């Protein structure tokens, strides 16, 4: 589940922290919020490796562009570079991205699909949990959100995904990008799925396991 | 992996105890031998449900025979009830590899191989299942007619252990039977967990394995 | 025709107090046929440990390739690669073959020689990094391993306790998988000594 | 084309004590990535001190449990109110399942109760009526996660006696109902963390010679 | 084996303190064509039960006929047909569940998702789901099609567990339902603005509201959206 | 093709390879040598897809012979096996892969050790006391697991091989027309002229 | 999708709905399908969103470079660049594009490029899934040389019907007016057009 | 095929084109798709010609036997018999039928039975391949309680458009007028309706 | 199954049938009799789909035995062959056809003539001096075309058969574990106990 919400003086993106391999949870606290540049952040759904790899490639090329032009990177550059790259590969690079940030031009919020189509919006959701999250966004979103209202709406929209979507779970990660200030990355902003204390310690009596051979390994020279 | 062979001292029957659901190990402690009567044994290989259902059914048909004829069914007749039944289902997708092993006075010690294709064979040695080739390799290269009851029991046990090791779809434990003129005698459960290490040590074999 | 389950095998890694453990089974098969009883799936480049499950030819190939890359690294950098850096090298190298991947489930374990911090990571076949504090699992019995680790594991285990946990986690997971088992190896890794134990386990 | 089957997820677990038995199931019902219900019971008292769960395709599970409950009701009528022993129940369910051998019930079935000696009994079935008695078994989505843990903690597999040099095995002994419930609660919290189809609630039916008691526990709802 | 031809989309429903609410739009779709615009998909059965149906409309019209025939058969040789021996929601549901599962088992399904809403004679709220597979489940909130994806998350924020039902008024619960129907109209391409809603209350009985419209729609922000990225005008 | 076995005993590696070449319902030949000498103390047996087998063996043979001439030195069996594995590991992701399985039997003169390497067409290498490719292994591995001892002589090795061939002639469906047997030891490669 | 371009006395008007769907799910309900390739050359997009966006971006590039060298390109020139991309790549593109432009010599012009990459100059054009439902309506009600207000009504009524019957169409009706007087963006909300 | 039935003040009018095609070949250009199942109960056929003819023949049989026993059947009864055949045999039938009838109590009624065998009572109904093109046109121009001349025009204009855009439709426009005054057959030729 | 041959000489019919029964990569049995005596002077050999072969042979055997008891008389080989053909001709258009090929070797006591009938699973009957089912025929027909003479003795017939088995053991890909040979003459049916 990933969301972006625009507000008066910026944009906020949020994501859940569940990674899955078939029906199994691979990672209970992965970070789906990626930095393209200091004030342009990316939320990724789809093939996990594809969203990380495409975010890093454009992030690298954006850094070089920024140095070449002596200018702050713009979101529209991240957008154009991502879409042209995803298009060239005709959807085989399974990257679904909510791209948000602030630049000299102002605050921006975009969605990118694997085939290279882009969307403009004030609120967006992507991933398996996008319908749960969009129900909350379509119920609560209004024009002229404050910072605190936008963070609450975004985390509420992710919670809908955590609870009602099997593809989403664990914690809520937020990144706030406000015009004028530094982007603040709130890692594990909300942690409503703490594992309850277990009934028992499965700590084994030492010498339980049967051993055939020992040896010191040499890692030295 | 199941096996049955004829020798001087009667019939040896040896089976593993593993049930599989693809590469999932469903059980390590499953019975693959049905005691039809005190002189008649059935071994099970293939579909678990197909084997359990139709071999306990075979036991019902064998009981009815001795009620209507006041005489135990012949190994030949008991095998041919099961082979004629599976043949009626041919093409429906039944999966069964069975051995009907027993003693009657008119026949002597007899083994019939019966499969779900409708094949029915009388013979002295059979190995059936995913691990049959492994069991054959050991059994065929050590088998004499003149094995002592004691040696024949071990070869049967050792042939299933062999299959349990190499075959990914066999293992758990070896269940042993001896069939004589006086009927079948159970020779116990042997977990491969302990049996492998004991055989390795005492026999000096399995030098492929990190000792 | 499923490359990841032709040969079989499992790898698991756990963190403890100022130590890490990485363990693997020894089976190499061709579907039902067990072929080799000594196929180890854990390699090391300096103090950084790599476990690889999956198609055995790619296990052997990736080991040969990472030995190559970490050798050149050491000559140019004049120091051994660290686990955090190696993890990124593995990730880059797998994602380079995006549309012709190596059919493997690599697992990195080691202690950062500067910070003293224990480190584990795992990856999918195309390079995605799962970094976990607790444990990483890979191979044909990954479901079984996830189950065992999630019950048995507790944080801050002493090396001799961590040994019992990882061993029991691997041993009992392998026994419920046809294509895994046939012997196991466990590496207990502390800041400046590494103990390697071969486990006695059922040979079916 | 019409597919007559579906997957409703959830997971079930049965353990046999010396003079008791448990059948535990999560109360979550799913299709694809949606939660249908957070509390849909799938473990049932079937009368005659037998508890039953048919986990998998929910429709086929309900059909089977209904048919077995009906089977028990007619056993009473046709055999002068005689108690259906767990072994006789087991064999009856084999016939129910094997009846649809060529259009199967897509379920993993577990029954729990006491045998005719008052000992804890657990029977488990494949979809087409294969069955075996066992001390413990898990079924459904998280079976592969929970089963190896039960082998280790219930049957003490791969555990040896400290300082015996791996020659003396940890000795098999019956667990208390207090201990069995600890293993069940921990089996399910572990399953919940790692399997997306498991969560919401845990419901346990315990069977003793005094009847069927019920215990319920909240699980993580994500 | 069929394929659905004329279809109805989401049926949504929830429990509140005294009774249950159920709602569904008045559209019969023909693939992407919004073909028929006056289709009632909530069928009341007695004064204590509403059956809401989604999926194939020809199969829905069959199920209507089965239900009106059921009320008839129940009245036969039944002096208490309008009293202690009236059709209960649980009776009507179990009948439909039985049919749905028999038809899937003959490989000839009724291509439908059904929610049976009502109040039992003992004042207990009844809410249960059945579909073409004969799969059945109960919950404080139930929905079909897009409903399950977008309606349930919103309705579950009001009633999350059993203990929330006594705390939910018919005002609150009806508000949640009307809001959820607006969201579905925003986001479901097979939905319509016109819908029916039914309340079955253990005091006020059956209230059936026809020709409701989705209202208070936010569209104004649309005018500020130019192009798909770089376009300024 | 079909049957190729290898047993590593105390002081030698023994390679046994079936003589039959069959295309359809005709045994075209019953005296085929499914082997190339790579170097004086290294022998490779091969089985798999028609044409590919010989073309692959001869290509490997040329490359090892070239190395030998260039360096006036014989590659260790370990080195030859690693070279062969890498060639197969390359082939599997080629346009048309080499569909060849090989055993490499060598005597390493530096270590004074016999070595057997089993390599499949994917480039899956293992060092083994005994090995087989194809259906053979389903019978011979379990048989050798029982009868094999690490310290056996070359004569005991050949007797262990007779057991394997007897078993395959008993239980294998196809007529493979016996085996050609070759011994690799400290004195090089020789062939047993009757088996 | 429902899109049209209509020539009138003072120039040309482009119309579109604002609905984008992934199956039955409305991925975006406020989409802008009216896209600028030059000051007074616009297009309406229908087909793969990826394909029509990638094409429109390349055409805007070609026309910006054309302008640098030879000054303002004709509507015909813009349509010819779209056609070149659509025709030459017909096997990898799902793009139905209407090109509408205003020269001061040529007045309002409309070119339609259907899936084959053929080009058709028309007095007015309709396209998108929702267009099937209004062929009858548009053929009966279109006259040459309409006023601005008449043409705005013709489009509003036309797309109103397309939206009513097509599930793939919906949301707001966006329009773009192209005349000598410059460039005007119009938006019409459901609560207006629904009950026409 | 283009077919419609429209209720008006005095009763109901059925309209159809006269074109039947095997692929692009016009197998018959003077087809009669307006078929009598009772004195004042008619239907319009669309789909497999075999299936709709077989169905119409069976319905005429049921209604002739109904009449023998219980007198004149209602339009609803006729629609219910069509539905029963279409629904129960949905897997072997490709039949889209509009049923139009005139009772003296119930006045003009129209029922449409689409491919599923569902039944819909409507003020007017359109069906056939050519109907897609006139949804927009018919929705905008239909009023309840039209005169005979208005309803004849509405159908003529509507099918005129459907014929113009649909290659599967063409030939003459046949109509059948159902009122208290009895039964009237109308035909309208290309040279008339084409240039409306 | 696979190999069944028949040669009709002067005063006898000789049926040779392979002993191997194979499922997968396992020869389950190497002493299988692929024959049923239908009547004292009529023998049927069979090959084809597992299960079907024996079930069909035994069904035919029961029907001929019943006819013999009922009429206290032995059906002519021509009559038994026509009965068998008709049964197969029926089976081929059944729900699940009998996939069995047969040779019928009989001595007609009325004509004092040996007779060989070759019948395939479609119910295609021919009377032949020599016949074979399966791949066997591709080698044996041309061989017999050259070496067969109409007036040969039973001993010459057995030598002609040795030629056929030698050729099949040389060129056939599969190990069929030799043949069981049976002679049908005026004195009934006997089996040659070593071949
Ligand atoms: C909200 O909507 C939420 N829903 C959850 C989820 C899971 O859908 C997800 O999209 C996440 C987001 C990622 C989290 C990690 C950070 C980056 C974003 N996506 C995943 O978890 C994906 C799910 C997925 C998606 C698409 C797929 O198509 C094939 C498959 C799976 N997870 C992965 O891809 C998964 C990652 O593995 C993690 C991991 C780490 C360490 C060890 C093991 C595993 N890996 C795979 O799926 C592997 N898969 C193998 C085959 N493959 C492939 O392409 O094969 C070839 C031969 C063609 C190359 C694809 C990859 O989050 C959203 C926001
Ligand atoms: C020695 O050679 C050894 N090999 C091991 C092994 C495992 O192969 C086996 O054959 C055992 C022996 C049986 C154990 C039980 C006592 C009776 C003997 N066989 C199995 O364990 C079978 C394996 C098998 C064989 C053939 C098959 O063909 C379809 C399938 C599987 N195991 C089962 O059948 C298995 C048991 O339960 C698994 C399970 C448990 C829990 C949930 C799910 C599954 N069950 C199934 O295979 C279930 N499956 C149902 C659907 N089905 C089917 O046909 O459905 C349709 C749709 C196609 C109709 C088939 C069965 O022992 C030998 C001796
Ligand atoms: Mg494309
Ligand atoms: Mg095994
Ligand atoms: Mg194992
Ligand atoms: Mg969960
Ligand atoms: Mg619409």
């Amino acid at each position: 589940t990933i969301v972006g919400v625009k507000f008066n003086n910026g944009v906020v993106i949020a994501a859940d922290t569940r990674s899955t391999q078939g029906p199994i949870v691979a990672d209970k606290n992965c970070a789906k919020l990626h930095r393209i540049s200091p004030k342009i952040w990316c939320a990724g759904a789809g093939t996990a490796a594809d969203t990380e790899a495409v975010t890093q490639l454009i992030g690298s090329n954006i850094e070089l562009h920024s140095l070449y032009t002596s200018r702050e990177p713009r979101v529209v550059s991240a957008l154009q570079m991502l879409k042209q790259h995803l298009f060239k590969y005709q959807g085989h690079i399974g990257a679904y991205l909510i791209v948000a940030g602030v630049d000299p031009t102002g605050s921006h919020l975009f969605s990118i699909h694997a085939h290279g189509s882009t969307d403009v919006g004030y609120y967006l959701s992507l991933g398996s949990g996008s319908l749960a999250a969009m129900a909350v966004l379509e119920s609560h979103w209004k024009q002229d959100l404050t910072k605190e209202e936008a963070i609450k709406l975004a985390s509420d929209a992710i919670q809908a995904g955590i609870w009602n979507d099997l593809g989403s779970g664990s914690n809520v990660d937020v990144c706030v990008m406000e015009i004028g200030k530094d982007a603040e990355y709130l890692r594990n902003y909300l942690t409503p799925n703490v594992r309850e204390e277990k009934q028992k310690s499965y700590k084994f009596p030492r010498g339980t396991t049967a051993v055939l051979k020992e040896s010191i390994v040499n890692i030295c020279d | 992996t199941t096996l049955a062979f004829r020798f001087q001292g009667g019939i040896i029957v040896a089976v593993d105890s593993r049930a599989t659901a693809g590469n999932w190990v469903a059980s390590q402690t499953v019975k693959k031998v049905i005691e039809i009567n005190p002189f008649l044994l059935g071994t099970m290989a293939g579909g678990a449900a197909d084997c359990q259902f139709w071999e306990t059914w075979l036991g019902s048909q064998c009981r009815l025979h001795e009620l209507r004829e006041k005489e135990r069914i012949s190994v030949a007749a008991a095998s041919k009830i099961l082979s004629n039944l599976v043949y009626q289902y041919k093409g429906a997708g039944l999966s069964m590899g069975t051995m009907i092993c027993g003693y009657t006075r008119k026949e002597g010690p007899t083994i019939y191989y019966v499969d779900s294709d409708g094949t029915r064979l009388k013979g002295d040695i059979f190995c059936v299942g995913s691990g049959q080739t492994f069991a054959y390799g050991v059994l065929d290269s050590n088998y004499k007619w003149d094995l002592s009851v004691e040696d024949a029991l071990y070869l049967g046990k050792r042939s299933i252990l062999a299959a349990a090791h190499r075959d990914a779809y066999s293992g758990g434990s070896v269940n042993l039977y001896h069939v004589t003129e006086d009927g079948w005698i159970y020779h116990g459960n042997h977990d491969v967990g302990e049996l492998f290490w004991k055989v390795k040590e005492e026999e000096g074999s399995f030098n492929n394995v990190i000792g | 025709s499923d490359p990841s389950s032709i040969n079989g095998g499992i790898v698991v890694a756990m963190t403890g107090k100022d130590c890490v453990a990485i363990a693997c089974d020894l089976r190499l098969g061709s579907q039902s046929l067990g072929v080799s009883n000594k196929f180890e799936k854990i390699f090391h480049y300096g103090h950084v440990f790599l476990g690889i499950t999956g198609l055995a030819t790619d296990v052997t190939t990736l080991n040969e390739m990472f030995r190559y890359k970490t050798n050149l690294y050491k000559l140019k950098e004049e120091r051994a690669i660290e686990p955090e850096t190696f993890t990124q090298l593995v990730s880059s190298s797998l994602y380079e073959r995006r549309f012709g991947p190596y059919f493997v489930g690599p697992v990195v374990a080691g202690i950062n020689s500067k910070s003293g911090k224990p480190f584990i990571a795992g990856f999918d076949l195309i390079g995605c990094i799962d970094e976990a504090k607790d444990f990483i699992v890979s191979g044909t019995a990954s479901d079984q391993l996830f189950g065992m680790c999630e019950s048995l594991y507790e944080p801050n285990l002493e090396p001799e306790d961590l040994f019992e946990t990882i061993s029991q986690a691997l041993l009992n997971a392998a026994d419920r998988d046809a294509l895994s088992g046939w012997g196991a190896v466990v590496y207990i890794i502390k800041k400046d000594e590494v103990v390697k134990r071969y486990l006695k386990m059922r040979q079916d | 084309q019409f597919n007559p089957y579906g997957d409703n997820g959830g997971t079930i677990l049965g353990i046999a004590g010396e003079d008791f038995a448990v059948l535990a199931g999560d109360t979550r019902n799913i299709t694809d990535y949606s939660i249908n219900s957070r509390y849909e019971p799938k473990v049932f008292d079937c009368g005659d001190n037998i508890v039953m769960s048919a986990n998998g395709f929910a429709a086929d599970g309900d059909a089977l449990v209904k048919r077995f409950k009906n089977s028990v009701k007619w056993y009473h009528f046709d055999h002068n109110d005689k108690k259906l022993s767990i072994n006789s129940a087991a064999r009856n369910i084999q016939h129910l399942l094997y009846g649809k051998r060529f259009f199967p019930y897509y379920v993993h079935t577990i029954i729990a109760g006491l045998d005719e000696d008052g000992k804890g009994a657990v029977y488990s079935f494949d979809p087409v009526g294969s069955y075996e008695r066992e001390q413990c078994r898990a079924g459904g989505a998280a079976a592969s996660l929970i089963m190896p843990f039960l082998d280790n903690q219930v049957n003490f597999k791969n555990q040896y006696e400290p300082g015996t040099n791996g020659k003396v095995k940890k000795p098999l002994k019956y667990l208390s109902v207090e201990e069995v419930i600890k293993l069940v609660r921990d089996s399910f919290t572990s399953a919940t963390e790692r399997h997306i189809q498991v969560g919401d609630g845990l419901e346990i039916l315990i069977v003793t010679k005094d009847g069927v008691r019920k215990e319920f526990y909240e699980l993580k709802r994500d | 084996t069929q394929q659905p031809i004329v279809t109805g989309t989401s049926v949504i429903s929830m429990k509140y303190d005294n009774g249950v609410i159920i709602a569904a739009d008045n559209l019969g779709s023909y693939g992407s064509l919004l073909r028929f615009n006056g289709v009632e998909r909530l069928i009341p059965v007695g004064d204590n039960t509403v059956v809401g149906i989604s999926g194939d409309i020809s199969d829905m019209q069959h199920i209507e006929r089965l239900l009106k025939d059921l009320v008839t058969e129940n009245a036969y040789d039944n002096p208490l047909a309008d009293a202690e021996e009236a059709l209960e929601p649980s009776y009507i549901f179990e009948y439909l569940a039985t049919v749905m599962y028999q038809r899937r088992s003959k490989m000839n399904p009724l291509w439908n998702a059904i929610i049976v809403a009502g109040v039992q004679s003992n004042g207990d709220q009844f809410l249960r789901y059945v579909n073409l597979l004969g799969v059945t489940y109960s919950s404080p909130t139930l929905a079909t099609g897009f409903g399950a994806h977008m309606a349930n998350p919103l309705l579950r924020k009001v009633v999350d567990r059993e203990s929330d039902i006594p705390k939910t008024t018919v005002q609150v619960a009806e508000e949640a339902i009307v809001n959820a129907m607006r969201v579905l109209y925003y986001r479901d391409a097979r939905s319509s603005r016109n819908f029916s809603l039914a309340i079955i209350d253990k005091n006020t009985g059956l209230t059936f509201k026809k020709n409701l419209q989705v209202e208070n729609m936010k569209w104004d922000f649309a005018k500020d959206i130019k192009g798909y990225g770089t376009q300024k005008i | 093709m079909d049957i190729i076995l290898g047993i590593r005993v105390q002081d030698s590696v023994i390679l046994a390879s079936s003589k039959a070449v069959t295309r359809g319902i005709s045994v075209l030949k019953d005296s085929d040598d499914k082997t190339r000498q790579l170097s004086p103390h290294t022998l490779m047996s091969f089985a798999g897809e028609a044409g590919d087998t010989v073309q692959f063996a001869e290509y490997i043979q040329a490359n090892i012979q070239l190395y030998s001439i260039r360096e006036d030195y014989e590659l260790s069996p370990q080195a030859v096996s690693s070279f062969v594995r890498q060639e197969l590991a390359k082939s599997i992701r080629s346009r048309r892969p080499y569909q060849v399985n090989v055993l490499i039997g060598g005597y390493d003169k530096k270590k004074n050790k016999p070595e057997l390497y089993q390599i499949d067409y994917l480039g899956t290498k293992v060092e083994l006391p005994y090995g087989a490719h194809g259906y053979s292994g389903f019978y011979t591995f379990s048989l050798l697991d029982h009868h094999y001892r690490p310290d056996m002589t070359t004569e005991e090795g050949l007797d262990l091989l007779k057991l394997c061939v007897q078993e395959l002639e008993k239980r294998m469906p196809m007529d493979f027309k016996g085996v050609i047997v070759k011994i690799v030891d400290k004195d090089g490669i020789r062939q047993v002229d009757d088996f | 999708t429902s899109i049209m371009a209509v020539t009138f006395k003072d120039g040309v008007i482009l119309g579109a709905d604002s609905r984008t769907t992934t199956g039955a799910y409305i991925a975006n309900r406020v989409t802008d399908k009216l896209t600028r390739v030059h000051d007074k050359i616009w297009c309406c997009r229908s087909g793969s969103a990826a394909d029509t966006q990638a094409i429109a971006d390349i055409v805007q590039y070609h026309l910006e470079l054309y302008t640098s060298q030879y000054g303002t390109p004709s509507t015909e020139t813009a349509a010819s660049v779209f056609k070149e991309l659509c025709y030459e790549n017909k096997d990898n593109l799902t793009a139905g594009i209407i090109v509408a432009g205003y020269d001061d010599k040529n007045k309002g012009e409309v070119y339609t490029i259907p899936l084959g990459g053929s080009v058709h100059k028309l007095p007015y054009a309709i396209a998108g899934s929702g267009s099937t439902f209004i062929y009858g309506y548009c053929d009966k009600n279109f006259r040459e040389n309409m006023s601005k207000e008449e043409t705005v009504d013709f489009i509003k009524h036309s797309l109103s019907q397309a939206i009513k019957w097509d599930g793939s169409s919906g949301g707001v009706i966006r329009m773009v007016v192209l005349t000598a007087a410059g460039v005007e963006r119009l938006i019409f909300y459901p609560d207006e057009y629904e009950q026409l």
